[PDB]
């Protein structure tokens, strides 16, 4: 998955998330066209497959011909009451996309972190099943502590949690950030 | 530099693609033109992540009309697919049978027909050059190459482009995509039709089926990107947030934020360790409640999600969940009432 955010000079905006699903999708590359084919069928639930201990299949997300599989993607644009764009945001990272996107929004809109900090700030994730709370390596360990004393079992993400690209309107114009977890940088004028 | 810009900005996960997006804006393109040019570039520099073999959604806001729209171009199950077609994760993850019908190019075409200002071929030009000339492998891709070293090195057709001396490329090393360059050129010149009903179509079908898949020319002929005039939104203070509904996770995001808004987080929420810890605990609890309801979502054309989504975007519903968040403890899974049927 990749997310990107765009604001044009006229104040119009695009938030776009695109994916071939797993790394290198299906692993089928066309030797003629070069096209690397998605494995998006893996985003469906199957009554025969068990992904996680004690997690049942979700029949609302079974395969049907012509059906689109459930996605965690959520490319978002926040617009102020005056009709001006306030934030263009989204993420890559499977089921972590939705929590990471919520975090980037919380961080900027409520905690007051500028867009770069909102992107770079440590993240955590819980999706109910499995039961665990995953935290990034450099999280404020006072957070880890407050979670564990409240009976969350935490574990540390061996790599990182999601990838966020974001743009926020500021007094100085449009502040943009790309996630260092993946190595992007923004560009503008 | 600092990455505040007075006129326009593109944030992509590869610098060169952000630049390509920016140049498009500079040359007079719409926000859509820039997104497409950048997306085409990301399909190369982060080829593990996305590209013309996949699908996408675009959330688009027009500051003149002040309207938001969504373009749904996510892949669909092929006409020959069925509920029990897979028996192991491996079958649903690897090979032609795992491939859904790619929506990407139709999606770019629909977005471009509605909002494009540059010519179609101009959006491809910079990426055609990039793929022919090659580029240093960036951080993201190099880690992905590493993560998937075994499968890549064992599969001649991937190793063909993703290896150097039969070992995965590493950061800094040059990646060249000569076949994709040719394909991008065809797309630039013949248009979207070449993929779905034109000069690429038969080859696409042959590649997928040779790999054990079941995609057919009809599947490609029939794919349609879809315009969604009324995307999901929620009201947050004095702002509105536009995001896609099912089959994407707008409803989930909406429920998370609506649960959390009743706490009125501010800078004070993270000032002390006592406040910070409670704040994060509360966030994790909102996650759990939101994901409990997620298991009811699916393609709204195939499953009725009207009321499920109504609940998930309802502030009253959110307030009911917020009321069951205990400040001193998390709870067992059943507490959050995950559901697999309505
Ligand atoms: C899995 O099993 C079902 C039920 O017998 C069968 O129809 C299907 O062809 C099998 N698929 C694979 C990929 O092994
Ligand atoms: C927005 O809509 C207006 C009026 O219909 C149109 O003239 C303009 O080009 C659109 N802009 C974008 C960026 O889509
Ligand atoms: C192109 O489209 C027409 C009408 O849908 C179809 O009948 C024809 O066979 C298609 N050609 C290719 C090459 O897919
Ligand atoms: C949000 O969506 C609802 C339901 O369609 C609709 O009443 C309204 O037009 C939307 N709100 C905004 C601010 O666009
Ligand atoms: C929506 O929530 C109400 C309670 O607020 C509940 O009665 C009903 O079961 C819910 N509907 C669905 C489809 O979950
Ligand atoms: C999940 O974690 C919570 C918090 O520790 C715990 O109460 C519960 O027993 C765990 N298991 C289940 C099945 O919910
Ligand atoms: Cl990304
Ligand atoms: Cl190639
Ligand atoms: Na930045």
């Amino acid at each position: 998955t990749a997310h990107l955010s765009v604001v044009a000079e006229d104040g119009s905006a695009v938030s776009a998330t695109s994916t071939i699903n797993l790394y290198f999708g299906s692993k089928v590359r066309s030797p003629v066209s070069g096209i690397l084919f998605n494995n998006e069928m893996d985003d469906f639930s199957s009554p025969s497959i068990t992904n996680e201990f004690g997690v049942p299949p979700s029949p609302a997300n079974f395969i049907q011909p012509g059906k689109q599989p459930l996605s965690s993607m959520c490319p978002t644009i926040m617009v102020g009451q005056d009709g001006q764009v306030r934030m263009v945001v989204g993420a890559a990272g499977g089921t972590q996309i939705t929590t990471a996107t919520a975090l980037a929004i919380i961080y900027n809109l409520w905690f007051g972190y500028d867009v770069k900090r909102a992107v770079e700030e440590p993240r955590l994730h819980n999706q109910l099943l499995p039961n665990v709370t995953t935290v990034e390596r450099n999280i404020d360990q006072a957070v880890t502590a407050a979670l564990e004393t409240r009976h969350h079992h935490t574990q540390i993400a061996s790599t990182f949690i999601a990838v966020v690209q974001a743009i926020v309107r500021t007094a100085g114009g449009w502040a943009a950030a790309s996630d260092s977890r993946k190595g992007g940088e923004p560009a503008g004028y | 530099d600092n990455h505040v810009y007075t006129r326009a900005a593109v944030a992509a996960d590869a610098k060169q693609c952000s630049k390509i997006g920016r140049d498009a804006l500079r040359d007079g393109g719409s926000a859509v033109d820039a997104a497409i040019a950048a997306l085409l570039c990301v399909g190369l520099m982060n080829a593990h992540s996305m590209g013309i073999g996949g699908g996408l959604f675009l959330t688009i806001y027009n500051s003149t009309t002040r309207k938001a729209e969504v373009i749904n171009a996510r892949e669909v199950a092929p006409r020959l697919a069925f509920a029990t077609m897979f028996n192991s994760s491996e079958q649903s993850q690897k090979g032609g049978l795992s491939v859904a019908v790619p929506g990407e190019i139709r999606g770019y075409e629909l977005a471009h027909q509605r909002h494009g200002r540059l010519p179609w071929a101009r959006l491809f030009q910079p990426s055609i050059q990039l793929a022919r000339q090659g580029f240093p492998v960036g951080k993201g891709l190099a880690a992905a190459l590493e993560n998937k070293r075994t499968v890549i090195e064992q599969q001649p057709v991937l190793c063909e482009v993703f290896c150097r001396d039969r070992k995965v490329l590493r950061e800094g090393e040059r990646l060249t995509l000569p076949q994709l360059a040719d394909t991008y050129e065809t797309l630039a010149i013949e248009g979207a039709q070449a993929f779905y009903n034109g000069s690429l179509t038969a080859q696409i079908v042959k590649d997928i089926q040779a790999a054990g898949g079941i995609v057919t020319a009809e599947d490609l002929n029939n794919y349609r990107a879809e315009l969604i005039e009324h995307p999901l939104n929620i009201s947050l203070g004095d702002a509105v947030l536009y995001m896609p509904s099912a089959p994407l996770s707008g409803p989930v995001l909406a429920l998370i934020l609506n649960i959390l808004k009743g706490y009125n987080f501010s800078r004070e929420s993270v000032e002390s360790p006592e406040q910070k810890g409670l704040t994060y605990h509360r966030i994790v609890e909102a996650f759990r409640f939101a994901y409990a309801k997620r298991t009811l979502l699916g393609d709204p054309k195939f499953v009725d999600v009207t009321e499920v989504v109504r609940n998930m975007t309802s502030e009253f519903f959110a307030a009911q969940l917020r009321a069951q968040i205990s400040d001193d403890t998390t709870h067992p899974i059943s507490y959050y009432k995950p559901e697999f049927y309505t």
